[PDB]
């Protein structure tokens, strides 16, 4: 639900 | 102490403007990829709920310095169209006003 | 045909300026939450690569088009400190260089 990729 | 009754009120007032509890525990790597390396002071509302039980507080300055770390570091970490950054922007002003 | 001789050369050195990858498959949102929302037409080299395989390009200006979009959709959708965003914004640069 929270940031982008990673 | 009467500061920790009046700090228990405010971040009672605060925490209700979070339904979803996003702003409740530590945020981790593990959600928020990279956030440890991108915010370099964390803060939340269960982090500041312990602050007043250990007194750390000694004024509502810098209880309100907290709460805008908290939200700061959300605007910061969360791109604008997020709920995370839409919410922290509005319970920012919106806390402030309140407790003033 | 002969675009196409043309076309896969310059993909293949753009490729090669991804070793990771990165831009090699489509986005999904479970990688990359609230992708599809915030992208609108999404690219990657492998769909780049079908589109020379199927003859879509007429000419090397609509696969330049491509190769911008997908850098396009890294800058926007990935934080600016973040490898993807600084990769895109790169390669985007140095490919438009490389195939002039």
């Amino acid at each position: 639900g929270k940031g982008g990729k990673g | 102490t009467p500061i920790q009754q009046l700090l228990e009120h405010f971040l009672r007032q605060l925490q209700r403007k979070d339904p979803h509890g996003f702003f409740a525990f530590p945020v981790t790597d593990a959600i928020a990829p990279g956030y440890s390396m991108i915010i370099k002071h964390p803060m939340d509302f269960g982090t500041m709920k312990d602050k007043i039980v250990a007194n750390e507080y000694k004024s509502v300055t810098e209880f309100k310095a907290d709460f805008k770390l908290m939200c700061d570091n959300a605007m910061t970490y969360n791109r604008p169209d997020t709920v995370y950054y839409k919410l922290a922007k509005k319970i920012l002003h919106a806390g402030f006003k309140m407790m003033s």
